[PDB]
RNA sequence: UCGGCUCAAGCCGAUGGAAGUUUGAGGCAAUAACAGGUCUGUGAUGCCCUUAGAUGUUCUGGGCCGCACGCGCGCUACACUGACAGAGCCAGCGAGUACUCCCUUGGCCGAGAGGCCCGGGUAAUCUUGUUAAACUCUGUCGUGCUGGGGAUAGAGCAUUGCAAUUAUUGCUCUUCAACGAGGAAUCCCUAGUAAGCGCAAGUCAUCAGCUUGCGUUGAUUACGUCCCUGCCCUUUGUACACACC
């Protein structure tokens, strides 16, 4: 039930990865198949969002969504 | 000047809703026509209409406010159309990007498929049923799928962690085939196979 | 890595994976208000969980828990006054909250007053309506 | 021995009472009536009381 | 063209003042931030750090819309509800020291002058130049 | 003879009176050579009183609402002191006057 | 003279009071111009009598108007109410009917409630609303 | 005015019109009655009783709130369709100064509750634009009975009243229970309606979880029938008339 609130070097190799082949990316996504913690997946939203891999379609002050480039 | 540069580009065209097109509409079937509007297009489904003074008025009447009223339900959810809308539309923008056909193409299979046909009908016989297995008129199809979509988000995002933006999303797509994994589905085959033993 | 997803402040455990504000609020006898204060003014970023801290930190937020007055703060705000007849402003820590509980019943009940006569039979001590309340005795 | 009146009734109740006929419960003194409502509905349509 | 405040939008508006006046960086503070309540219906203290400075700026944003303005309008425009527990709510105004003195600090910087010959605090010839000022740095900014 | 610009106050409960009171009014003033100003309207204020209809408490519970209304309608003038004496007279009962010079 | 005309709209508790000058084409709400005054959803809401129309028909029309009692619908229904009889009012009273007609017919068949109000108040009654209290063995 | 029925009585829809459902909702509302309630509203009232050791009046103190338990009318809740923090910002009906201060602007002091000083209003003029809540935007928290929930109790600071203990109430810190949509049963309701949310008035020196009204936002399904629980007219049966208890 726990989920983790730091990102080592074992989630990390996951999302370079896989990122390029998810349709969607969400928060709820990251809590449920990357089982981390809420607040851990929106800072991977935002550290990701400003490399230039994925661009936004919609933004909100309560979810936000993502998709492929 | 007076008019915002993302409207621009769709008022030099005919008037549609501004993300998605009102062309090419699905051709599946009959019957369930004559009852479901679409002849007059509208740009966001709130509207204060007159459609509850008769009895057929609301056959002519946009479907995506009656989805938007029939969202909001078990008492915290009065009256707050605002919420109500933008999270409609963000399940229309979800389901487009699983799909690459129209949010309202899919919308529309997923209300013709999971509308019952036929339903038990109560007769009295002094402590026992004489279910006569009765058919189900188009309206009474469409009000209680309807019902059964925004029944089963609300009881699939209760105590979960995914959020009802997307919860009702995955219904519209999971419905749009015979999945036979959702919450509409697990109503409708029980009933037609009830009306079916008790025929 | 020194990610300890467990701490050890004054006799009790806390957890590490949660924010450092309302790390310190899990031992009792402190509230939201109060570690508010002491995390604002121990100069700590809030963005970062409990765990993510360094040692030498550590040791002066319950420094400033035990001597809250040395450090400008209003003497409203703690959790004590009047201990005997003349009395000082004190801010009481969780074994302090449980210690000080007891032993205000029976003073008051040596000088046998009727709210501690109340406490003492163990009815309800605060004038209160009973037609339908407390029901479990 | 002239203090047998000595509490003083200026405080809520006990200082006023209706008009017709002395009462202390439920006296209405909006609006300056100071009468209750008992002796207030047969005397109500000569002072100006009606219904629309 | 020429710009006024009218045409900005206010929420993004008022994070642009907030930025500039960092540049200018030169309000007195009696020290009551990180203490107070900013009102009794509130529970939490706000968690980003100028706090004082977007309140005194949308304070001055208010009364740049208003032509005479006082502590008890300011009091009641900034209340909310509170909750009180088992009972139902109810609207109850704000804390009134961090709004008189978050104001009358904005005098000295030739914002604001008073209004003594009817009350309460209007805007100046000059304090208006500077919101009109920043009107044309954000306009444009697009 | 110096204008004081003279203004006078009605009040009543019922309305037809007044009405042909400032009927009269206005046609005993304009003949004399008089600037006249128009008989503003003002709002009717409306009263209301709520108790319980019942005088014990038994039986089920119903209540009834009296209310009341009253007119104002204001009327000013502009002429000397002593010349409103003569045109403010012949008043029937009921319809109260009160005079203000407003110097 | 100058060519003006005056308009008012109404709703259950909002009126919005609407001033039509001739001028160059400039649409400002409630001294806001028409990017702030509305919530952010239903600022489309707002646009509809414009775009369905064309905008180079607004060529020489000012509108000023100031809206006041009700909410936040009340207030936006008003103002698109408003905005139609303004515009036909000023075209039926100062140029040729060929533009007047067929704005009228479009608009209304695209909305009959632009030129007509919706009559909708509330009943007082003596329990509330219209449910009463909670009757104890029926 | 017109269409589609009928000789007639009558019903449904459209255009002008906001409307034609009697436009919507109210006030008043038949004969004969109940061993219904009130002598504790009345200087309305028969009879009986105590009337100076008074059941009259009055002063001090306490009680009507006292608690192993069953029942009713209500309020806050069981969370992500959520909580918290900043910003954006929309009503109506009403009330206010005496032989003593009644609603209260502005200025200063004050964490907060509060304190001091000029001034307006016997009131479409001042309070009051009552810029209320809900709601909207930007962030924090992340399903853990946790930052949902606030019962219980300690310490400190104030206003009201002659008097605050069994604290009248308010404010600050801390204590952080039960409660995962609730059994057999059961109430209300047809469009600005249900529900969500607040405001004004009453009782009031102070206290609303109460009532009477006012406003914001505003829904799913039906436009039927007499099946249960009841009402109306006629025919019919009776050994019932205090009338199927
Ligand atoms: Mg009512
Ligand atoms: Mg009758
Ligand atoms: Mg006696
Ligand atoms: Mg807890
Ligand atoms: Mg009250
Ligand atoms: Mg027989
Ligand atoms: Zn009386």
């Amino acid at each position: 039930a726990q989920h983790s609130v730091i990102l080592d070097k074992a989630t990390s190799d996951k999302l370079y990865k896989d990122v390029q082949s998810y349709r969607l990316v969400t928060v709820a996504t990251l809590v449920d198949r990357l089982k981390i913690n809420g607040a851990l997946a929106r800072k991977c939203l935002k550290d990701l969002e400003e490399k230039g891999l994925i661009r936004q379609v919609v933004g909100h002050s309560k979810m936000k969504i993502y998709t492929r480039a | 000047d007076v008019l915002p540069k993302e409207v621009l580009a769709e008022v030099g065209s005919v008037k549609l809703f501004n993300r998605w097109s009102y062309d090419d509409i699905e051709i599946r079937d009959i019957s369930l026509t004559d009852y479901i509007q679409i002849r007059a297009p509208v740009y966001i489904p709130h509207s204060a209409g007159r459609y509850a003074v008769k009895r057929f008025r609301k056959a002519n009447c946009p479907i995506i406010e009656r989805l938007t009223n029939s969202l909001m339900m078990h008492g915290r959810n009065n009256g707050k159309k605002l919420m109500a809308v933008r999270i409609v539309a963000h399940a229309f923008e979800i389901i487009h990007l699983m799909t690459d056909q129209n949010p309202i193409q899919v919308a529309v299979d997923a209300i013709v498929n999971c509308g019952p046909r036929e339903d038990s009908t109560r007769i009295g016989s002094a402590g026992t049923v004489r279910r006569q297995a009765v058919d189900v008129s188009p309206l009474r199809r469409v009000n209680q799928a309807i019902a059964l979509l925004t029944t089963g988000a609300r009881e699939a995002a209760f105590r979960n962690v995914k959020t009802i933006a997307e919860c009702l999303a995955e219904e519209l797509i999971n419905a749009a085939k015979g999945s036979s994994n959702s919450y509409a589905i697990k109503k409708k085959d029980e009933l037609e196979r009830v009306a079916k033993s008790n025929r | 890595t020194n990610f300890n997803h467990i701490l050890r402040l004054l006799n009790t455990n806390v957890d590490g994976k949660q924010k450092v504000v309302y790390a310190l609020t899990q031992i009792k006898g402190v509230g939201r208000r109060y570690s508010n204060l002491v995390c604002k003014k121990a100069d700590v970023d809030l963005k970062k969980r409990a765990g993510e801290l360094t040692s030498e930190e550590l040791e002066r937020l319950v420094t400033i828990i035990q001597n809250p007055l040395a450090y400008k703060i209003p003497t409203w705000f703690l959790n004590r006054q009047r201990d005997i007849v003349d009395g000082k402003d004190s801010q009481i820590l969780a074994n302090g909250v449980d210690s000080k509980l007891r032993e205000d019943l029976e003073r008051l009940k040596k000088i046998r007053a009727h709210r501690g006569l109340r406490h003492y039979w163990g009815l309800r001590v605060r004038g209160q309506h009973t037609k339908t309340t407390g029901r479990r005795g | 021995e002239s203090v047998w009146n000595s509490r003083p009734r200026t405080y809520g109740k006990g200082s006023r009472a209706c008009r017709v006929c002395t009462h202390q419960a439920g006296l209405i003194r909006k609006y300056g009536l100071n009468i209750c409502r008992q002796c207030f509905r047969e005397k109500a349509a000569d002072i100006g009381f009606v219904k629309y | 063209g020429g710009v006024t405040v009218r045409d900005v939008d206010a929420h993004k508006f008022v994070a642009a003042y907030a930025a500039f006046l960092k540049r200018q960086g030169k309000l007195p503070v009696p020290g009551w931030v990180d203490t107070v309540k900013t009102g009794n219906a509130k529970e939490l203290p706000p968690q980003d750090i100028d706090w004082w400075y977007i309140r005194a700026a949308s304070v001055a944003r208010h009364v740049y819309l208003r032509k005479t303005v006082g502590v008890g309008r300011l009091r009641k425009v900034h209340g909310s509800a509170k909750n009180r527990g088992t009972r139902p709510s109810h609207h109850v105004d704000a804390s009134g020291s961090v709004d008189r003195k978050i104001m009358q600090a904005l005098e000295k910087i030739q914002v604001l002058e008073k209004d003594e010959e009817r009350g309460g605090r209007r805007i100046t010839q000059q304090g208006q130049r500077d919101l009109d000022r920043i009107a044309q740095t954000v306009a444009e900014a697009d | 003879p110096k204008v004081h610009k003279i203004r006078i106050t009605l009040t009543s409960r019922k309305v037809q009176s007044l009405e042909k009171v400032c009927q009269e009014l206005i046609e005993r003033a304009k003949n004399k050579d008089l600037r006249v100003k128009g008989p503003v309207r003002m709002p009717t204020k409306t009263l209301k009183i709520t108790t319980r209809k019942t005088p014990c408490g038994e039986g089920s519970k119903t209540w009834d609402a009296y209310e009341m209304r009253i007119h104002k309608r204001l009327i000013d003038l502009t002429a000397p002191t002593e010349i409103v004496k003569q045109i403010i007279i012949n008043i029937e009962a009921g319809v109260e006057v009160e005079v203000t010079i407003a110097a | 003279s100058v060519q003006a005309v005056q308009v008012f709209g109404k709703k259950k508790n909002a009126t919005a009071v609407a001033r039509c000058v001739q001028g160059k084409g400039l649409i400002k709400v409630n001294g806001k111009p028409l990017k702030l005054f509305a919530p952010e959803i239903l600022r489309a809401k707002l646009y509809e009598p414009i775009l369905i129309l064309g905008t180079d028909k607004f060529a020489d029309v000012d509108i000023r108007i100031r809206v006041a009692g009700g909410g936040h619908t009340s207030q936006v229904y008003a103002v698109r109410q408003a905005i139609a009889k303004s515009i036909v009012a000023y075209y039926a009273k100062y140029v040729d009917e060929h533009s007047k007609n067929l704005l009228k017919q479009e608009l209304i068949q695209f909305d009959r409630s632009l030129l007509v109000a919706d009559p909708r108040r509330c009943e007082p009654k003596k329990f509330g609303g219209r449910g009463a209290r909670a009757r104890f063995q029926k």
